[PDB]
């Protein structure tokens, strides 16, 4: 609950659809990183919904 | 009778059917009021009719239901 609250998945997902169109800057280097973070954290129905 | 029979904290005093598929056990629960997309199913094995409820719709059947299919003839 607080994870969110934090902000930083929504800070993340923002930096994934600025660097798919071609803050934090995102490399093709840690793409791929943090969406397997998004995916194992998504376990929770929270993060689903 | 030595055998074993399944249980859920939900549908609580009905041991579930061995011949139900796990399909149908999600709609069950989803039917009461269990949250979407929960990460396990917490069943409980002590020892010793709802095979017609439906089962859970696919990704393929939701994406057939508003017409997917028909684009991928398409191309």
């Amino acid at each position: 609950k607080q994870l969110l609250d934090s902000g930083l998945p929504s800070l993340l997902v923002r930096s994934l659809a600025s660097f798919c169109f071609s803050k934090m800057p995102i490399t093709a280097d840690l793409v791929a990183p943090i969406l397997r973070f998004l995916t194992e954290v998504g376990n929770s129905h929270i993060m689903k919904d | 009778v030595p055998v074993f029979h399944l249980f859920h904290k939900l549908l609580a005093g009905q041991p579930l059917p061995a011949e139900m598929t796990l399909a149908q056990l999600l709609t069950l629960l989803y039917d009461r009021k269990l949250p979407q997309g929960y990460r396990s199913i917490d069943l409980t094995v002590k020892l010793g009719s709802l095979l017609e409820t439906c089962p859970i719709q696919s990704p393929l059947q939701v994406f057939a239901g508003m017409g997917g299919l028909a684009l991928i003839a398409e191309r």
